[PDB]
C-alpha cells in the first residue's frame, strides 16, 4: 500500500519483501526483519547519503517508489507496473527478480538486483536489461576448481543438492573442472526430501570408487546437515568442500564436529558495513515515522505494542541490533545504480549541474549497457583494509569477494572455521592451515591417478579409470598416434615418422700397384729363360688375378644391382679360377705341345666359371632394403642371396684344381729348374690351404653388410697376393738376384 | 482514443486503423484495408456472437478496441490501459497485426496470465512457446509459406533468384526461412537478399533494381515486405523500364489487396502469390455493402470510413444514404474470414470455459471473473470447430493453423486467379513469362566446373589435349591406343604410320640393293663359270665365294632392313644386321690374315704359316661368323623379336594429328651391339691392313684389299654420327633406316669394286688373261 515514496529529481523505483508470505490466508505475513524492512533502512541510508553526496549526482535528487514484494509473484508484478504508470532496484527472493525483469524491460526500464543472485538472470535474449549485485553461486566453480589445482588435487567425486542452482553450479564446476584438465570420479543430486538411509547412500557412492578418497559438493545447509551426519554415521573417511550453502554454518557441523574437519568451504566475504549497524541500533522509527512498516517492526523486536502505546515507552534501540552482510550489495545496488545515472548525466547532461530534459524520458540501453555495467570503484562504507572493485561484465554479473575456509581441530576448545585465504578472480591459500596438508599432517588423500603420459610412453585403455589411465611405452619404429599408441614410421629406428672400408679400398690399391710392378719384371723377362720355361699366358692370368681382386673390389661397393652383385659372387670363383689355375700347367710340364697345353688349361678356366655364369645371371632375387624389422637403421643391401648353396661352386672351381690334384705335388722332385719345382710342389698345397683359410667369410660374416663387404674386399685383395708370392719368391728370385 | 462497449464479459481487439507515421503522429493514413474494413467485421462477428442463442448462453460479450498505428511502441503504451483493466475486466483480447505489433503484446499480456490470438502475423518467433506461454495464432507460420514458396520455385524449375523483405521479424525471419528451406532443398541459389529500412530514401528503389539486375541469370524477385514497400518497388520497375522483364512474388504480406497492382498492372504480370486459404464472408460482405455510414454505432472510426472509402465528407459533403456497396467505396474484404473466425474461436473457447469452470450457469458465473488465463489456453488449444464460411478451426499447441492455403496469378486484360493451392505439396495448373536459372547447359566434351560450390551453378569448360569426356563435370585422359572424338564423347585410333618402301627416300636403297644383287651375281657367274681357270683358283676359290656370298648378303639385308614389319621380318632383319656386316669382314681377315703371315713367315722361314691351308682358313672365317651368331642369340634371349606399336613418338599438340608407328622393335642398344661386333672385325680388318703396309705387289690381292679397307671403314664409321644425329627426328623412322641400308650397300660396293669388279672384267672379256693374277 505504502511505497516511502521519496522526493527527487529522477525517482528510482524498487522492489523488497518488506513481508512474508500469507500463503492463502492473506496475501502478506509479518514482516521479514532481516530479510525486508533491515534491507530498506540501509538502501534508504543509503539514498539519503547519496542525496546528501557532494560529488555523486549532486544535480539529481533522487526520489523512489519502493514496492512491497509480499514475498509473492504477484504482488511483484501488481506493484512493478506501477513504475512504468508512473513514468528499479529489486529483487530479494528470485521468482521476484525475474517476473519483474520481464516487466521492466518492456517499457526499456533498466533493473539491478540487489539480493537476487539467480543464474538464469544470463540470459539477455529474454532479460536484457539487468544486473545482479552479487554472482550466482555458478561462480564458485572457478574457485573450486581452482582449489582443485591448488592440492594439485585432481580426480574427485562430486555432489550437488536437488538444486537447480546445484545443477548451474555442478555443470559451471565440470566446465571450470574440464578446462583446468580435473575429472569427475562420480556424481549426483541430493533431495531434502529423501530417508536418511539415502543421504547415506550418497556418502557410500563416493566411498565406492576409491579412486581418490576426497569430494566436493554444491547444496544448501538443510542437505550439507543430513550430508554430514551421513558422513559422520558412516565413520565415512574422506576430505571435501563446499558451496557457500553451506559456506562457515557452524549449525550444520553440531551433530558431527569430529568429521566436519576434513573439510574447506567457501563464504561470499562479509564487509558490513558498521556505519549502517550504528544508524540501525540508534534508530528510533517511532519519531522517525518515514518507514510505515516499523509499527509492526517495534512490536515484534521488541515484545510490546503500539495499540496502548506501550512500544512507545521502549525505544528500538533497547533491542540489541545485528546485520547481514549482505547490507553491502543493497548499499552496493544503489551506489551503483546511482553511480550509473551519474555517468549518463556525464553523458546527457555534460555542462548542467542539475537534472537535464535528456534524462526525463526512460533510457534504456543507454543506461544498461552504457553506464549500468561500467561501473568501477570501492564501495562507500566498506573497511579501509581491503577493495571490491564493484562491477559487473556484459552480462551484469556483479564481480566479488569470498572467503576460502577450513574448519579445525580443536582438541582444547570447539573447532572452528579458519581463513586459509580467499577467491576473488583467482584462488590464495596458505597451506599451514590446512590440517591434512600442512607439511606435519602428512599429504593429502589420493586425488590422482596418473600424468599426461602423451609420449615415447602414451596412456593405456583401461575401461572405466580414463582419467587414470596407466601408462605404457611404444615400440621402436613408431610415431604419435592417439594418447594411447603410435604410427609405424617409414623404415627406420623410431623415426618419429663402412668405418674400415679404408682397409679394402688401401689394399686393394696396394695390391694392384704391387701386381703390376711384378708383371713389369717377368714381361720386362719375356726372351729370359725364366719366361720361356713358363706358362706365361696363365703366369699373367693368374697374375691379372690379383690386379682383378683390385677391379672387383671395387664392383663390390658399387651401389647395389644385380648387374654389379652378379660379379661379385662370380668374382669369389674369378680370383682364383686364375690366381690358382695357372699351376695346373705349371705342374704339368714339370710333373699338344707346351703352347697347347696352355690354351687348353685358358679353355678349362673360362669352362667351368662360365657354368656358373650360366647358374647365377639367372637369378631373379636382387638388391634392396629387406634389412630387419631388428636393427631398422640398415641402409642399402647387396643381393639376397644370404648363405646360398650356389657359392658353394665357386669353391668348387678353385678346389677342381687346388686339392683334387695333388698327385702332382711329386713335381718337387723333377731335375728341372728345382728352385722352381720345389716351389711348385709346395706352393699348390699351400695355396690351397690359404684359399681354404679364407674361404670361410662366406657365412661367417653374412650377419654383417658392411662388415662382410669390408671383409671381402680385403681378403680377396690379400688372398690373392699372398698366394701370387708363393711360387714368384723362386721365380724373383733368379730374375732380381742372378 | 479507443472504443469501449459494454457488456456481461469483455474481449480486447486490436487492429492498425492508422499506419505508422512521424515523430508528433506515429500515426499516418488509415490503413482501411486491414484496419476498419476487419473491425466492422469483427464487431459484426461480436453482435452476432451475442445474437447466437447457443453460444455464451445470456452473456453479453462486450469489448474493447485499440488502434495499433503500426510502430509497435504505441501498442504497448496503450495496452497499458487495457492492462490496467486486465490487473470493466477484459477475458482476454484479439491481437494480431503485424510482428512488432504482436510480439510486444505476447510478451507483456502473457505476464499476467492473459491469453492472445492472433488473425496476422505468421512469423516463426512466436512458435517459441517459452517466451509466448500464452499465445496462438489462427495462421500456419512462413515455416510452411516459406517451404511453400520454395516448392513454387521448383515448381518453376528456377534455379536462381533474388530476394527482397523489409525490416521487423515478419520480413527478415519469413525472407530467412525460404533462404534457408530454398539451400536444405539445394535445387536453389540465391542471387542475393536486400533488406529494405522501415524508413527507406526515396530512389533507393530505384537502386535496389540496379542490384537486383546485376545477377542476370534471375529473371524474378521474391516478396515478404508491406504493400507500400511493394509500391516502391514496381514504381521503381516503371522507372528503370522493368516492366515484363521480371517475374514478382509475394507471401501472405500481399496478394488479393489491389492497391498493389493499381496503376502498375503491366508490372509484375503473372506474378504468383500465396494467401492462407480464405473464403468470403456473405453475411459481412452483405452487411458491410448496405450498412449506413452513419448508423454504426461504437465505432469511432466510422466517420473516418465514409471520409476515406468515399473521397468526401459525411468538403463535398455527400448524402449518408448512399450505400458503400453504390461505389469504388465498396468491395469484399481479403481476411474478413479470419478476424471474424478468431473471435468466434475465443468465444467458443469461452463457451467451453463456461461449460467446465460454470458448467451449471448460463449468464455471469464469478469464477470466470479472475479466471486463469491457462484454463483459458486449454480451451483456445482444445476446441475444434468448422468457423466460418465453413473453414475447419484447428491449430497445433505452437498455434500454428494447419500449413493448408491457396495459390494466386495476377492475370492481365485484371484479378488474382487461383493456380492452385499447397498442403506440404504443391497442386498447380497454368501465363509465358522469364526464367530464373543460374548457368546454362553444356556441349558435349564441356566438362562443368562448379560455380564455386553453388549447386546450381557451373562453367562449362571444354575438354582437352587427350581428354576425352567421363562425366558432366569430368573428361579423363585417352590411352595410347586413341586420339580424343572432337565432340570428346569417346576416342579414336591414332593413325598407325608404316615405314613405306617405296617412299621418297625408300625407294633409293630399295633399288641400289636390287643394283647390288645384279652386280654381284654378274661377278658370281663369271666366277662360276671360270671356277677351275687359274685366274680364280689363285685367290683362293673358296674365299672368294664366302666373300661374294657375304657382299650378297650385305645388299639383300639392306633391302630387308625397309621391309614391311612382322615377326619373320625381325628376326631374318637382326640375325643378318649382324651377318650383312660381318661376313664380309670376317672373310676380309682371314684372308688378309693369311697374306700378313705369309709375308712375315717367309723373312724367318721357308715353311708355309701352319695352318694356313684353306682346310683350316675356311674355318677360321666361319667361327669367326659364329661367335657373332652366338652373340646374337644372347641377343634375341634378352630382348626377343617383336612386331610393335609405338604410339609415344608423335603424341602431338593437336591429337588429330597424333600418329602412331608400327615398327620392329629393335632397341637402340642392339641396334648398335649387332654392328659392334662386325665393326670390331672391320677394326681388325683395318689394322692387319696396316701391318700388310710393307707386302709387295707379288700377292695379287694385298693392295686392293687395304685400299677396299681405306674406303669402307669410313662408309661404315659414318653410320653412327648420323644414327645418332637423327634419333630426335619425327623422320627417323626412314632417316636413320636408310643410313643404316647404305652403308651396308656401300660396303659391299667398295669391295666389289676393288677386288671384283676389274677382275671379272678380264676373267669374262679376256681369256688370254686367264693367268693365276
Ligand atoms: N494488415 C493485414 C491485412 C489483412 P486485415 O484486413 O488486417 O485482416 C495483414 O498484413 O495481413
Amino acid at each position: 500500500k505504502k511505497v516511502l515514496t521519496l522526493e527527487g529529481d529522477l525517482v528510482l523505483g524498487g522492489l523488497f519483501p518488506v513481508h512474508q508470505k500469507g500463503g492463502p490466508a492473506e496475501d502478506c505475513g509479518p514482516v521479514n526483519e532481516h530479510r525486508g524492512i533491515q534491507r530498506l533502512e540501509a538502501m534508504l541510508f543509503a539514498l539519503d547519503r547519496i542525496n546528501r553526496d557532494p560529488h555523486l549526482l549532486p544535480g539529481v535528487r533522487l526520489g523512489a517508489h519502493i514496492l512491497d514484494s509480499c514475498s509473492k509473484d504477484t504482488h511483484a508484478l501488481e506493484q512493478a507496473l506501477d513504475f512504468v504508470r508512473a513514468s528499479v532496484i529489486g529483487g530479494s527472493y528470485s521468482d521476484v527478480s525475474i517476473q519483474v525483469a520481464n516487466l521492466l524491460r518492456l517499457f526499456q526500464i533498466p533493473q539491478i538486483s540487489y539480493a537476487s543472485t539467480s543464474a538464469k538472470l544470463s540470459d539477455k535474449s529474454r532479460y536484457d536489461y539487468f544486473a545482479r549485485t552479487v554472482p550466482p553461486d555458478f561462480f564458485q566453480a572457478k574457485a573450486m576448481a581452482e582449489i582443485l589445482r591448488f592440492f594439485n588435487w585432481t580426480y574427485v567425486s562430486t555432489v550437488a543438492s536437488e538444486g537447480d542452482y546445484g545443477e548451474t553450479g555442478i555443470e559451471a564446476f565440470e566446465l571450470e573442472a574440464r578446462a583446468r584438465n580435473i575429472c569427475v570420479a562420480t556424481s549426483e543430486k541430493v533431495g531434502r526430501a529423501m530417508s536418511r538411509a539415502a543421504f547415506e547412500g550418497v556418502v557410500r557412492a563416493l566411498l565406492q570408487k576409491p579412486s581418490a578418497r576426497v569430494a566436493v559438493l554444491f547444496t544448501r545447509s538443510e542437505d550439507a546437515r543430513e550430508l554430514l551426519a551421513a558422513s559422520q554415521r558412516l565413520n565415512a573417511s574422506f576430505t571435501w568442500v563446499a558451496s557457500d550453502g553451506w559456506g562457515a554454518l557452524e549449525s550444520v557441523v553440531a551433530g558431527s564436529e569430529g568429521a566436519a574437519e576434513g573439510a574447506i568451504t567457501i563464504e561470499l566475504a562479509s564487509y558490513p558495513i558498521s556505519d549502517f549497524a550504528s544508524y540501525f541500533q540508534s534508530l528510533d522509527p517511532w519519531n522517525n515515522s518515514r518507514n510505515p512498516w516499523f509499527r509492526e517492526f517495534w512490536e515484534q523486536r521488541f515484545r510490546c505494542s503500539f495499540r496502548q502505546r506501550d512500544c512507545a515507552a521502549h525505544s528500538l534501540r533497547a533491542v540489541p541490533f545485528e546485520q547481514e552482510s549482505k547490507i553491502m550489495f543493497v548499499v552496493n545496488a544503489v551506489y551503483a545504480m546511482a553511480h550509473a545515472l551519474h555517468n549518463m548525466h556525464r553523458a546527457l547532461c555534460p555542462n548542467t549541474t542539475r537534472l537535464c530534459d535528456a534524462m526525463r524520458p526512460v533510457n534504456g540501453r543507454r543506461l544498461y549497457k552504457d553506464f549500468v555495467l561500467n561501473v568501477k570503484f570501492d564501495a562507500p562504507f566498506r573497511p579501509a583494509d581491503t577493495h571490491n572493485e564493484v562491477r559487473f561484465d556484459r552480462f551484469g554479473d556483479g564481480i566479488g569477494r569470498y572467503n576460502i575456509f577450513t574448519y579445525l581441530r580443536a582438541g582444547s576448545g570447539r573447532y572452528r572455521y579458519q581463513k586459509v585465504g580467499y577467491w576473488a578472480e583467482g584462488l590464495t591459500l596458505d597451506t599451514s592451515l590446512i590440517p591434512w596438508a600442512s607439511p606435519s599432517a602428512g599429504p593429502l588423500p589420493a586425488s590422482r591417478c596418473s600424468e599426461p603420459c602423451l609420449q615415447n610412453e602414451v596412456k593405456s585403455v583401461q575401461p572405466g579409470e580414463v582419467c587414470c589411465w596407466l601408462c605404457i611405452p611404444c615400440q621402436p619404429y613408431e610415431y604419435r598416434l592417439d594418447e594411447f599408441t603410435c604410427a609405424d614410421c617409414g623404415l627406420g629406428y623410431w623415426p618419429n615418422a663402412d668405418a674400415w672400408a679404408v682397409g679394402p679400398v688401401t689394399i686393394a690399391c696396394l695390391g694392384a700397384l704391387a701386381t703390376l710392378f711384378v708383371l713389369g719384371v717377368f714381361v720386362r723377362h719375356n726372351a729370359t729363360p725364366v719366361v720361356k720355361a713358363s706358362g706365361r699366358e696363365l703366369c699373367y692370368i693368374l697374375l691379372g688375378g690379383v690386379f682383378l681382386c683390385y677391379c672387383m673390389t671395387f664392383i663390390f661397393i658399387a651401389k647395389p644391382s644385380t648387374a654389379v652383385c652378379t660379379l661379385r659372387r662370380l668374382g669369389l670363383g674369378t680370383a682364383f679360377s686364375v690366381c690358382y689355375s695357372a699351376l695346373l700347367t705349371k705342374t704339368n710340364r714339370i710333373a699338344i705341345s707346351p703352347a697347347s697345353q696352355v690354351a687348353i688349361c685358358l679353355a678349362l678356366i673360362s669352362g667351368q666359371l662360365l657354368i656358373v655364369v650360366a647358374w647365377l645371371v639367372v637369378e631373379a632375387p636382387g638388391t634392396g632394403k629387406e634389412t630387419a624389422p631388428e636393427r631398422r637403421e640398415v641402409v642399402t643391401l647387396r643381393c639376397n642371396h644370404r648363405d646360398a648353396s650356389m657359392l658353394g661352386s665357386l669353391a668348387y672351381n678353385v678346389l677342381l684344381i687346388a686339392l683334387c690334384t695333388l698327385y702332382a705335388f711329386k713335381t718337387r722332385k723333377c731335375p728341372e729348374n728345382f728352385n722352381e719345382a720345389k716351389f711348385i710342389g709346395f706352393t699348390m698345397y699351400t695355396t690351397c690351404i690359404i684359399w681354404l683359410a679364407f674361404l670361410p667369410i662366406f657365412y661367417v660374416t653374412s650377419s654383417d653388410y658392411r662388415v662382410q663387404t669390408t671383409t671381402m674386399c680385403v681378403s680377396v685383395s690379400l688372398s690373392g697376393s699372398v698366394v701370387l708370392g708363393c711360387l714368384f719368391a723362386p721365380k724373383l728370385h733368379i730374375i732380381l738376384f742372378q | 482514443n479507443s472504443i469501449r462497449i459494454d457488456g456481461d464479459i469483455t474481449l480486447g481487439g486490436l487492429f492498425p486503423v492508422h499506419g505508422r507515421g512521424s515523430e508528433g503522429k506515429p500515426c499516418g493514413e488509415l490503413k482501411k484495408e486491414k484496419g476498419i474494413h476487419r473491425l466492422e467485421a469483427m464487431l459484426f462477428a461480436l453482435d452476432r456472437i451475442n445474437n447466437d442463442p447457443d453460444l455464451l448462453p445470456n452473456i453479453t460479450l462486450g469489448a474493447r478496441i485499440l488502434d495499433t498505428c503500426s510502430r509497435d511502441t504505441h501498442a504497448l503504451e496503450q495496452s497499458l490501459t487495457f492492462v490496467q483493466a486486465l490487473i470493466e475486466r477484459v477475458v482476454g483480447v484479439i491481437g494480431a497485426s503485424g510482428s512488432s505489433v504482436s510480439i510486444m503484446v505476447a510478451n507483456i499480456l502473457r505476464l499476467f496470465k492473459i491469453p492472445q490470438i492472433s488473425y496476422a502475423s505468421t512469423a516463426p518467433d512466436l512458435s517459441d512457446n517459452s517466451r509466448y506461454d500464452f499465445f496462438s495464432r489462427v495462421v500456419p507460420s512462413d515455416t510452411y509459406q516459406a517451404q511453400a514458396m520454395v516448392d513454387i520455385v521448383r515448381a518453376l524449375k528456377w534455379n536462381y533468384v533474388s530476394t527482397v523483405a523489409s525490416e521487423g521479424s515478419y520480413g527478415e525471419s519469413g525472407v530467412e526461412a525460404f533462404i534457408q528451406k530454398s539451400r536444405e532443398d539445394g535445387g536453389v541459389c540465391i542471387a542475393q537478399s536486400v533488406k529494405i529500412p522501415r524508413e527507406p530514401k526515396a530512389g533507393e528503389f530505384d537502386k535496389i533494381i540496379r542490384r537486383l539486375l546485376e545477377t542476370s541469370n534471375a529473371r524474378a524477385v521474391i516478396i515478404f515486405a508491406n504493400e507500400d514497400d511493394i509500391r516502391r518497388v514496381l514504381e521503381a520497375a516503371r522507372r528503370a523500364n522493368q516492366t515484363g522483364h521480371f517475374f514478382w512474388m509475394g507471401s501472405d504480406s500481399w496478394g488479393s489487396k489491389i492497391a498493389p497492382v493499381l496503376h502498375l498492372e503491366e508490372v509484375a504480370e503473372g506474378a504468383v502469390t500465396i494467401l492462407p486459404k480464405r473464403m468470403s464472408v456473405r453475411g459481412f460482405d452483405r452487411y458491410f455493402s448496405s450498412r449506413t455510414l452513419d448508423n454504426n454505432r461504437r465505432n469511432i472510426w466510422f466517420a473516418e470510413f465514409w471520409e476515406d472509402n468515399f473521397h468526401c465528407k459525411l468538403v463535398k459533403k455527400c448524402t449518408n444514404r448512399e450505400r458503400i456497396g453504390q461505389d469504388s467505396a465498396y468491395e469484399q474484404e481479403g481476411k474478413v474470414q479470419f478476424v471474424i473466425d478468431a473471435v468466434y474461436a475465443m468465444g467458443h473457447a469461452l463457451h467451453a470455459m463456461h461449460r467446465d469452470l460454470c458448467p451449471g450457469r448460463v449468464g455471469l458465473c464469478p469464477r470466470m471473473d479472475p479466471v486463469d488465463g491457462t484454463q483459458l489456453l486449454k480451451y483456445i488449444r482444445n476446441v475444434n470447430f468448422s468457423g466460418i464460411a465453413g473453414n475447419p478451426v484447428t491449430f497445433n499447441e505452437n498455434g500454428d493453423a494447419p500449413g493448408r492455403y491457396d495459390i494466386y496469378q495476377y492475370q492481365l486484360r485484371a484479378e488474382y486467379k487461383v493456380i492452385g493451392s499447397w498442403t506440404d505439396h504443391l497442386h498447380l495448373r497454368i501465363q509465358q513469362l522469364p526464367r530464373s536459372i543460374c548457368s546454362l547447359p553444356c556441349q558435349p566434351g564441356e566438362r562443368k566446373k562448379t560455380v564455386k560450390g553453388m549447386p546450381c551453378c557451373w562453367h562449362c569448360e571444354p575438354c582437352t589435349g587427350y581428354q576425352y569426356q567421363v562425366d558432366r563435370y569430368t573428361c579423363k585422359t585417352c590411352p595410347y591406343d586413341m586420339r580424343p572424338t572432337e565432340n570428346r564423347t569417346g576416342c579414336r585410333p591414332i593413325p598407325i604410320i608404316k615405314l613405306e618402301w617405296g617412299s621418297p627416300w625408300a625407294v633409293l636403297p630399295l633399288f641400289l640393293a636390287v643394283v647390288g644383287i645384279a652386280a654381284t651375281l654378274f661377278v658370281v657367274i663369271t666366277f662360276v663359270r671360270y671356277n677351275d681357270t687359274p685366274i680364280v683358283k689363285a685367290s683362293g676359290r673358296e674365299l672368294s665365294y664366302v666373300l661374294l656370298a657375304g657382299i650378297f648378303l650385305c645388299y639383300a639385308t639392306t633391302f630387308l632392313m625397309i621391309a614391311e614389319p612382322d615377326l619373320g621380318t625381325c628376326s631374318l632383319r637382326r640375325i643378318f644386321l649382324g651377318l650383312g656386316m660381318s661376313i664380309s669382314y670376317a672373310a676380309l681377315l682371314t684372308k688378309t690374315n693369311r697374306i700378313y703371315r705369309i709375308f712375315e713367315q717367309g723373312k724367318r722361314s721357308v715353311s708355309a704359316p701352319r695352318f694356313i691351308s684353306p682346310a683350316s682358313q675356311l674355318a677360321i672365317t666361319f667361327s669367326l661368323i659364329s661367335l657373332q651368331l652366338l652373340g646374337i642369340c644372347v641377343w634375341f634371349v634378352v630382348d626377343p623379336s617383336h612386331s610393335v606399336v609405338d604410339f609415344q613418338d608423335q603424341r602431338t599438340l593437336d591429337p588429330r594429328f597424333a600418329r602412331g608407328v608400327l615398327k620392329c622393335d629393335i632397341s637402340d642398344l642392339s641396334l648398335i651391339c649387332l654392328l659392334g661386333y662386325s665393326m670390331l672385325l672391320m677394326v681388325t680388318c683395318t689394322v692387319y691392313a696396316i701391318k700388310t703396309r710393307g707386302v709387295p705387289e707379288t700377292f695379287n690381292e694385298a693392295k686392293p684389299i687395304g685400299f677396299t679397307m681405306y674406303t669402307t671403314c669410313i662408309v661404315w664409321l659414318a653410320f653412327i654420327p648420323i644414327f645418332f644425329g637423327t634419333s630426335q627426328s619425327a623422320d627417323k623412322l626412314y632417316i636413320q633406316t636408310t643410313t643404316l641400308t647404305v652403308s651396308v650397300s656401300l660396303s659391299a660396293s667398295v669391295s666389289l669394286g676393288m677386288l671384283y669388279m676389274p677382275k671379272v672384267y678380264i676373267i669374262l672379256f679376256h681369256p688370254e688373261q686367264n693367268v693365276p693374277k
